[PDB]
RNA sequence: CCGGCCGGGAACUCAAAGGAGACUGCCAGUGAUAAACUGGAGGAAGGUGGGGAUGACGUCAAGUCAUCAUGGCCCUUACGACCAGGGCUACACACGUGCUACAAUGGCGCAUACAAAGAGAAGCGACCUCGCGAGAGCAAGCGGACCUCAUAAAGUGCGUCGUAGUCCGGAUUGGAGUCUGCAACUCGACUCCAUGAAGUCGGAAUCGCUAGUAAUCGUGGAUCAGAAUGCCACGGUGAAUAC
RNA sequence: AAGAACCUUACCUGGUCUUGACAUCCACGGAAGUUUUCAGAGAUGAGAAUGUGCCUUCGGGAACCGUGAGACAGGUGCUGC
């Protein structure tokens, strides 16, 4: 309820309260409430403070926000220290997997220079 | 010139096709290979006998080949001393055995394919193509042909241009599916370069 | 993402880096193919991958094994450009 | 004697027999309410036997093949037109006054070539 | 106990073939159903008209291939041996089954 | 028409026929799951072993008469060109134009 | 057409009653061919209506259609090379539909939550006829008017 | 054994072949008593019944010598032939063309139906078993009106999401896998986990389309080892306008 | 272009052969074919086992394969005005 970096939805349902934290979706949040028995429905403000403190360790059981971030970041310098052509079109701001740079692929291309 | 070849529309109507044969969807593929051999084979030996068309036919995996020609003496040779051999040769390539059937042309000169090789015979002897379209149409009227429209294009002559030129005669109704018209087209070599002679020819209104 | 089972290597690959291995590191090797993966005993060689106009020697390293030799030698050569500015 | 018609909407086939006494209909061994007569246009294929008496007269076994909804309703309904027979022009002088006895082939058209749906040009550009 | 299923192109070319193969099962004993007249099918086809681009100008095309089935009831032996190498019919495939 | 490209290509059909649909188990079922750990390096090392051809996958599947790899027709095996040549000649029997 | 005075196609009248009127409001709503809930959102719409206004739902829309009913409309015509827009008399026949689809223009304008609830506002404001198709109305006589001199 | 499942019937659909039917033929009026038109009737259908194919004289010295063929020219120890790797997919940009969007006549969850037309033997490959999944194991049946691809979806009902860049959208990227093929880095597709970009219905300008049409939905193919938002084809729902 | 991962490919780099990858002509040899090993990026290159079939003229042949000669082959090389 207080937990990540901030982690205060409201009015929001349990699963879509759960996906503010980096690092968990829909279909987590779902595992989260088939593991801990939560409805989907229910509110975060109306469930209770006790099954919200199972829900601290139990989401604590997959790793989410800061950790996956450094996590990534350190993954993404290890490509650019490998020196890899990913690494390359990394450090370029272009495309990676193999999107067409002619034309399209704008959105990781950034704002168009002139 | 790009206007619909007459006998293609009517292949399901007045124009029963050539090679008349069912094959399954495996073999199908080898069959119109050898038909194609075949056709090439009997065409450059054949091809001074002025063979008119060859009807492929092929019962119970051999081949029976039906054969229209102008002059079936030429063809057959000698009592039928070429027949035999033309039966081994292709008979090879035909999967085995191969039957042949001799049939003759009563007028020849009606015949689209033995008037565009005769045309093309005048044309590689350097006769003028004006007298040669004129002599083919004289046949064709003095036969009765109900219509008739001959067409040439190319060098004409050894004019540095191209050009066509044709010369209608009857009726032509190429639109009228239920009109019995024979219809080739046909090259011819000059040393200019070649020399397309397109011939329709008009046999009745059904 | 690819290869369910058995990585690939190209045989004279294997061997040529096998008994490259065993009679110690000399000079790069003048290898073709783009289509092997690395393995952990190629590590520390220089062997020199075609980039399609020539060999670009790379120097093989540990933290390098599951990927494979391509791309490692870009093949295309876009430099910058021209950049134009006003 | 039982009665009959046919009738065919849109590639679908109907087939629609009709007798007299029972008022219920039945349409391959659905109700008239749970296959079609909940949706909407429930009542067209009632329509012309709301000219005429329908309630306990007569009743329906229909069955139907082909189609959509909508094509397997209008074949019910030309099967109903196709199954007066017996009583041909006294009702067909009414019911042809409001239609419901033609065909209404219509079929959809095949698809051009270079049309998308047997129209659409591919958004042709002046230059 | 047979039941054969023969097929050709043209439905006029293989009609006086059915004619000629169920007069020859009634003269050898006939037994015979009544050939079914069966869906055709049709192969469409759209090939390219031109040698080089023209994409928007293609030409369309069909194979229509008939069938027919026959099915005799007796497993007579004139009808076994009329249905043998009595067949003939070229360009329309037979396919006898037990 | 490139005829060193057709018999390059009739070379690949004819020595591809010779090697694989006979040894080609070898990767087909033995690469495939199984209890042969040890071998299936071995089996791989004799698939690289062969040569660079011989596969079907590699097979463009030319045009039996102008060897053009596009356009072509497998039901038939000729270019669309020439099958329709052919067809307008009559060749091809029930080939007619389609109107419907 | 340069010709045809070809007449308009005959659409089906509405299911409980012979209201073919609002049957061609059904269309003019219909989008992606769904005509079932275009229909049950006209029946929803009508139902949420009638009861509010106490009147039948036919009558209660027939006085609403009356009152956005358009008077008249300009258009372009005999240019004089600078073109300016002519006023003229609407046929009846094209009053009510150009009417309907006035209101069908209002609906689609503006948001709030439901679609059902933006046909229900539209329909609530035409009950007592201060709506924007009564707004589009008045402006079409603000378009003319001072444009009515002109004949 | 409530499944035409099987006795049983060719009854009816369906399925094809082969015929009839619509021709301004009939009625009325108009029309120069002309041809012809308008209206009506019956009729399944009324005016070329609906659709499709079929491209005149010719033009553009249109495109194609790179389908093929061809007159000449040119190379013929190379302007020929074989192999490996690379590239044809490169990116400061501009244009053309298609697809998913920007949402609650909606998205999402469960349940619930209703098609047509194609394809399949070096192949289509049920069912069961395993896997959230793509798929794996085994594998009946099918040269096909039987069997397989192969469960249509939009829809229908209820349930919720409560108008925000939002349970919209799905881009991009990271990670984990599947299958194909020698080979998936260059440069496949698909799946799962994570991520949720721009975008608030689009200006000047501009296009298509008159009925089973536009709009919208999904299905299938050929090409092919694999890989469609393209192409070709199929049906489902289904308008408005014509002064 | 009814589907460029290799193949296609016409392209580039490099390694390769010059009667040639394929067709016809002749001499001079081997059946063809077969499985297996090494060097090489591979094609190629060097081997090794193995086979010696098909009518008669059985002194020959013919089919297939290899070396040699030149005539030729080849060209997606240019010219659609």
């Amino acid at each position: 309820a207080r937990i990540a970096g901030i982690n205060i939805p409201d009015h929001k349902h349990a699963v879509i309260a759960l996906t503010s934290i980096y690092g968990v979706g829909k279909t987590r949040s779902k595992a989260i409430l088939a593991a801990a028995g939560i409805a989907e429905d229910v509110k975060i403000s109306e469930l209770s403070e006790g099954q919200i403190d199972t829900l601290r360790d139990e989401v604590a059981k997959f790793v989410v926000e800061g950790d996956l971030r450094r996590e990534i970041s350190m993954s993404i310098k290890r490509l650019m220290d490998l020196g890899c052509y990913r690494g390359l079109r990394h450090r370029r701001g272009l495309p990676v997997r193999g999107q067409r740079t002619k034309t399209n692929a704008r959105t990781r291309k950034g704002p168009r220079k002139p | 010139g790009q206007k619909v070849h007459p006998n293609g529309i009517r292949l399901g109507i007045v124009k029963p096709w050539n090679s008349t044969w069912f094959a399954n969807t495996k073999e199908f593929a080898d069959n119109l290979d050898s038909d194609f051999k075949v056709r090439q084979y009997l065409t450059k030996e054949l091809a001074k006998a002025s063979v008119s068309r060859i009807v492929i036919e092929r019962p119970a995996k051999s081949i029976r080949v039906t054969i229209h020609t102008a002059r079936p003496g030429i063809v057959i040779g000698k009592k039928g001393e070429d027949v035999e051999k033309l039966r081994k040769v292709v008979a090879d390539i035909a999967g085995v055995p191969a039957q042949i059937n001799i049939a003759e042309v009563r007028k020849p000169e009606l015949d689209a394919k033995l008037v565009a090789d005769s045309i093309t015979s005048q044309l590689e002897r350097r006769v003028m193509f004006r007298r040669a379209m004129k002599r083919a149409v004289q046949n064709a009227m003095r036969l009765g042909a109900k219509g008739i429209k001959v067409e040439v294009s190319g060098r004409l002559g050894g004019a540095e241009i191209a050009r066509t030129e044709w010369y209608r005669e009857g009726r032509v109704p190429l639109h009228t599916l239920r009109a019995d018209i024979d219809y080739n087209t046909s090259e011819a070599h000059t040393t200019y370069g070649v020399i397309g002679v397109k011939v329709w020819i008009f046999k009745g209104e059904i | 993402r690819s290869l369910k089972k058995g990585p690939f290597i190209d045989l004279h690959l294997l061997k040529k880096v096998e008994k490259a291995v065993e009679s110690g590191d000399k000079k790069p090797l003048r290898t073709w193919s783009r289509r092997s993966t690395i393995f952990p005993n190629m590590i520390g060689l220089t062997i020199a991958v075609h980039n399609g106009r020539q060999h670009v020697p790379v120097f093989v390293t540990d933290e390098m094994v599951g990927h494979k030799l391509g791309e490692f030698a870009p093949t295309r050569t876009y430099r910058g450009h021209a950049a134009d500015k006003k | 004697n039982q009665y009959y018609g046919t009738g065919r909407r849109k590639s679908s086939a109907a087939r629609v027999f009709i007798k007299p006494g029972n008022g219920k209909i039945v349409i391959n061994q659905r109700s008239l309410e749970q296959y079609f007569g909940r949706e909407t246009a429930r009542m067209v294929v009632r329509q012309p036997l709301e000219l005429v008496d329908m309630v306990e007269k007569l009743d329906l076994y229909i069955t139907v093949k082909g189609g959509g909804i909508s094509g397997q309703a209008g074949a019910i309904r030309h099967g109903i037109t196709r199954a007066l027979m017996e009583y041909d022009e006294s009702l067909r002088s009414e019911l042809r006054k409001a239609g419901f006895v033609t065909r209404d082939a219509r079929q959809v058209e095949r698809k051009k070539v270079g049309l998308r749906k047997a129209r659409r040009r591919p958004q042709f550009s002046k230059r | 106990r047979i039941r054969i299923r023969l097929k050709a192109f043209d439905h006029r070319l293989i009609d006086q073939a059915t004619a000629e193969i169920v007069e020859t099962a009634k003269r050898t004993g006939a037994q015979v159903r009544g050939p079914i007249p069966l869906p055709t099918r049709k192969e469409r086809f759209t090939v390219l008209i031109s040698p080089h681009v023209n994409k928007d100008a293609r030409d369309q095309y069909e194979i229509r291939t008939h069938l027919r089935l026959v099915d005799i009831v007796e497993p007579t032996e004139k009808t076994v041996d009329a249905l043998m190498r009595l067949d003939l019919a070229a360009g329309v495939d037979v396919q006898i089954s037990l | 028409a490139k005829q060193s490209m057709k018999a390059r290509e009739v070379k690949r059909v004819a020595l591809a026929d010779k090697y694989f649909a006979k040894r080609a188990e070898l990767k087909a079922i033995i690469s495939d799951v199984n209890a042969s750990d040890e071998d299936r390096w071995n089996a791989v090392l004799k698939l690289q072993t062969l040569p660079r051809d011989s596969s079907p996958s590699r097979q463009r599947n030319r045009c039996r008469q102008t060897g053009r790899p596009h356009g072509f027709l497998r039901k038939f095996g000729l270019s669309r060109i020439k099958v329709r040549e052919a067809a307008m000649r009559g060749e091809i029997p029930g080939l007619k134009k389609a109107s419907w | 057409p340069r010709r045809r005075v070809i007449g308009q196609r005959k659409i089906l009248p509405d299911p409980k009653f012979g209201s073919e009127l609002l049957a061609k409001f059904v269309n003019i709503l219909m989008v992606d061919g769904k005509k079932s809930t275009a229909e049950s959102i006209v029946y929803s719409a009508l139902e949420t209506l009638a009861q509010r206004s106490g009147k039948s739902e036919l009558e209660a829309f027939e006085v609403a259609l009356e009152n956005v009913r358009p008077t008249v409309e300009v258009k372009s015509r005999r240019v004089g090379g600078s073109t300016y827009q002519v006023p003229v008399e609407v046929r009846p026949v094209r009053r009510n539909a150009l009417a309907m689809r006035w209101i069908v223009e209002a609906a689609r304008k503006r948001g709030d939550k439901s679609m059902a609830l933006r046909l229900a506002n539209e329909l609530s404001d035409a009950a007592e006829n201060k709506g924007t198709a009564v707004k589009k109305r008045e402006d079409v006589h603000r378009m003319a008017e001072a444009n009515k001199a002109f004949a």
